[PDB]
């Protein structure tokens, strides 16, 4: 397309220009001593040029036009600004670069909490754990991320967000760490839910995940906690989960795989599975001798 | 043509074509009894033998539905299509068993 | 056909159930964000009148 | 077989019984509680058409001081 | 077995009520929502024309105070 | 056979409301994908306005 | 860890510079008369120090910073920063302690009435009574938070908001072995229910609560109650709720406590109830 | 005001004062070269006479006075007002006469994009589409706009209003039939959405309009891309639509009209059709 090329070519043509107009400008600062215009009028080029040229359909030289500005306005004692251009040069690179947008991204997280601001810091923190996690294969880092994120709202009591993020941790840890966090976190989100406005009935699931887990734990830990449950939240008693860990339980007691695996099976038919459900219950047969 | 060449699927344009079991083409890309291997995928390779008409557009060949379906070609889809020659002293069919039931009820 | 017409009313009542699980965090969410929005507007504008008040008597009075 | 007629029936009258009520209840609190952010977003919308008058009306007669200045 | 048939011709008819209730309940949801989600159309714009223009508020006044 | 009919009143019943909470699951996303963007253009007016205030009236000085 | 350890430490360090700050800007006021600049900009120190203290999780001395800036800011005339450092004072001692956040989040609620905005002070109100109750135990100091920030909601007609709150204090009066106020609560937003087209089916429930209170104290008030409340809610009969007060009535009539207590017991495997209702039916039971 | 017409009359009079400040521009400003602001304020009067215009419901009056102090005020400075004023005067030109609203929103769109401001571009882009459809009948240039639209908004990540306006411009191609763009789209917004929980009741839809799509091209392939969507997702073949696709593919292998027609009679017993759906299988199904 015109467009395109044209776009390209004026975006050349204007870096360039920046280019000669900072050389320019360290000459004339000792020639003439204007102040400090020349430096923010050859920031004002390299944005216009980073955003024409983004709208060029290029991403990588874009973002490093953004960083480039945002360092020659934060070397002027301009902070904000250069955060603000930092991460907008980490968006552009989220499609180019991930280490590049990293880096940018953490540079602003930081200056952020320096300034003060949590929750900016915070929703930062999320991006990154995603794009860490989506794309790259690892977690820790993601978890650590994630806690840090639910600490930062924890500091400003907004209390749904570090829920969900707590959440979000407790469940990749059972996936893959041990059970231990898993257990309280679940236990605690679960528990702190029986007076919601609008989930005083939801708490259910979360329990039962903290059941499996103790079920993943040992058998006389899978009843007693059943048990406590059972008696600190007298709702869950009613619940189908509880009869089906009921069945499922006095099944493996006796040793007879017939009886678990046709409960399951059955309550699968009667309700979809979850993805995450099944691979435990897989696992807890694996283990069935 | 030798190495082969991207190409469209395309239905066969006339009744007789269809009942002589050959791959209808565009005179301008191949030539009538020329043998052709349709490759539908690294290992799915089929061979047809070609019959030239005027109706069919440049790019395509005209596959009856018997032909397309044996070998899963889809209208409009894209196919590789090669050169695909005999070895006469080797590949002339002697003898050939065929299974012969009514097409329709 | 009854026990196949009535164990799709139990397929859907499950899903309608399982949606309205699902947007009531979402509400409850949309609803906390709303709350910090708002005490900051008017943290801001308080302060944008108060500044921009004094500022402009400070800087009329004087001559 | 009316055993299993029975079962069947006493089963589904008792699952649509509670999904119903709960599903109705859950419906009931969202449409009480959807009232509080209407009204949160009116007040902020107040607030912020309030700034943009003020800051308006502000930096425009400021230009006109700085201008009469020089 | 007619008393099981009467509590169920009760129990379709608790079903008709409710269902009869939640539909005009969604309906009310629906509205209101659209409602909302127009005047947050509306705020936003506003809100976004103001920042631009207060950012360029700032970046005049300060070339002012500069010509100074 | 009242029974049948109305056992065909509460499908179209229940499949029209699922039809439609689907829908209002979606709009109800979009609310809220708006509010994160409003919310971090607030933020920014505010940081940049408090910075222009205060450093103007410290050069009036 | 160590995130935590050098910001407490560079935090230490900044007191000790704000300490300075404070101490050569008075004398600076004094030997040289500056202005006011330097106060503001240990104003902005002490902000910034407790911020890296709540950052270094450390609450108490983050708090009493803030109140430190808050004190000094409204000493330099200027009260809305003051209040948001207030207000964020008594954010910090919300944990760990609460008392002085009491008296600070007070002095807060003041200087907003003083300016004369209301929701705010309502908001600071009900969140003080919030306070009171989960962490203390003097009921009565959170029903007059409760009670005036009805007030103020009630007074902004922000009805909806007013509504909770009065619902909030009758259950809390009805707790205490008052019932007047409790009925009188109960029955004027029952009332209110009425006519809404949302809240109707709702407009039952609460009256259905009177009734039980209302009969705490006789059996024939309470049956001129709840036939007087039919009347006014023609279809209130239609809910079960009146079915099992007349047999709650009936079984009391005649020192039927079998019949009394099973019904009770059906109606709690059919629905079960909170610890309110079990122990109001309890007391009632008594006798 | 339907008795506002003396003060429009007014201010045309108001207008005419702004002529006689161009008058000024003429030949008075040459000793008054600073009322830069004077000129300022002509424009301030042409906006508020314009607006009381649009008071007085005279939209071809209130644009023209719109785009008057659009052209007077962009004198290469504030060209943010210049944009205001020219989205203001195409919002007035919507009704009555909208063609020039199509031009000035076009110059608004310009001035935003070498600004950089991109949702409002895009929204207003979306604007000019919508125009196109509801009042003209050019649908190609509605097509371009929206994949425009569609761009800007997944430059910045916006994915789904990106995919609902795919989904729209995928809808009138399979109106257009172009049925590979509709496909192409149809799935890869179902697979899409798909992806995340929140959305995965919804790919059904899409998938069974993508394979109505596939079917209306090559019968043979139609069974080949149904088993591919069965097995991507085995939660496919549950919902109602494949049962019913596959119903319709293999009666259609026999020239079996009553077969199809009381197969569509029966799903459209349970729920009302739409006219895409309608029309797409009236014009398939004929051969």
């Amino acid at each position: 397309g015109m467009d395109t090329s044209g776009k390209q070519a004026e975006a050349m043509a204007l870096l360039a220009e920046a280019e000669r107009k900072v050389k320019n400008s360290q000459s004339f600062f000792s020639g003439l001593f204007g102040g400090s215009s020349k430096i923010e009028e050859a920031c004002e080029i390299y944005a216009r040029a980073a955003n024409m040229f983004k709208m060029a359909k290029n991403w990588s030289a874009a973002g490093n036009a953004f960083c480039q500005a945002a360092q020659l306005h934060l070397q002027l004692q301009s902070k904000h600004d250069a955060a603000t251009c930092f991460v907008d040069a980490g968006n552009a690179f989220k499609k180019a670069d991930p280490q590049e947008a990293i880096n940018c991204l953490m540079r602003a997280i930081e200056i952020y909490t320096d300034m003060g601001r949590f929750t900016i810091a915070a929703k930062h923190h999320i991006s990154i754990a995603e794009i860490y996690e989506t794309e790259l294969v690892d977690v820790e880092k993601a978890i650590a991320h994630y806690e840090q994120s639910a600490d930062y709202y924890k500091g400003e009591e907004s209390n749904s967000s570090a829920n969900k993020c707590l959440l979000k941790v407790a469940g990749y840890a059972a996936q893959l760490e041990q059970y231990q966090k898993a257990i309280d976190i679940y236990e605690q989100v679960g528990t702190s839910a029986m007076d919601s406005p609008l989930l005083k009935y939801s708490a259910k699931d979360y329990f039962f995940k903290a059941a499996l887990c103790h079920f993943c734990i040992d058998m006389l830990n899978a009843k007693l906690a059943v048990q406590k449950y059972e008696e600190l939240f007298p709702a869950f008693s009613d619940s189908r989960e509880c009869k089906l860990m009921k069945k499922l339980l006095e099944a493996h007691e006796e040793q007879n795989v017939d009886s678990y695996t046709e409960s399951v099976k059955e309550y699968d038919s009667i309700s979809r599975l979850d993805q995450w459900l099944t691979t435990m219950l897989l696992r807890i047969k694996k283990t069935i001798q | 043509n030798m190495a082969g060449r991207s190409m469209q699927a395309a239905r066969c344009p006339t009744d007789e074509l269809s009942l002589s079991n050959c791959a209808v083409v565009s005179e301008k890309d191949y030539q009538s009894g020329q043998h052709v291997i349709v490759r539908t995928s690294p290992n799915h390779k089929y061979i047809f033998t070609l019959r030239t008409h005027p109706s069919v557009v440049p790019g395509s060949v005209a596959f009856s539905l018997p032909q397309r379906k044996w070998a899963g070609l889809s209208i409009g889809q894209e196919i590789e299509v090669a050169l695909y020659s005999f070895d006469k002293a080797k590949q002339c069919i002697g003898t050939m068993t065929i299974e012969i039931d009514f097409l329709q009820k | 056909t009854r026990h196949s017409e009535i164990i799709k009313l139990e397929n859907s009542i499950r899903e309608l159930h399982d949606m309205f699980m699902d947007m009531a965090m979402l509400v409850e969410s949309q609803g906390e964000m709303i709350d910090r929005i708002e005490y900051n507007v008017e943290h801001a504008v308080d302060y944008v009148e108060r500044a921009v008040s004094d500022t402009k008597k400070a800087v009329k009075y004087q001559s | 077989r009316a055993d299993q007629l029975a079962d069947e029936s006493l089963e589904s009258t008792r699952r649509m019984l509670q999904l119903v009520e709960e599903s109705k209840d859950a419906g009931i609190r969202t449409l009480v509680m959807l009232d509080e952010q209407g009204e949160q977003l009116e007040r902020i919308e107040e607030g912020m058409d309030q700034i943009n008058k003020d800051m308006k009306e502000a930096e425009k007669n400021l230009t006109d001081l700085g201008k009469f200045a020089g």
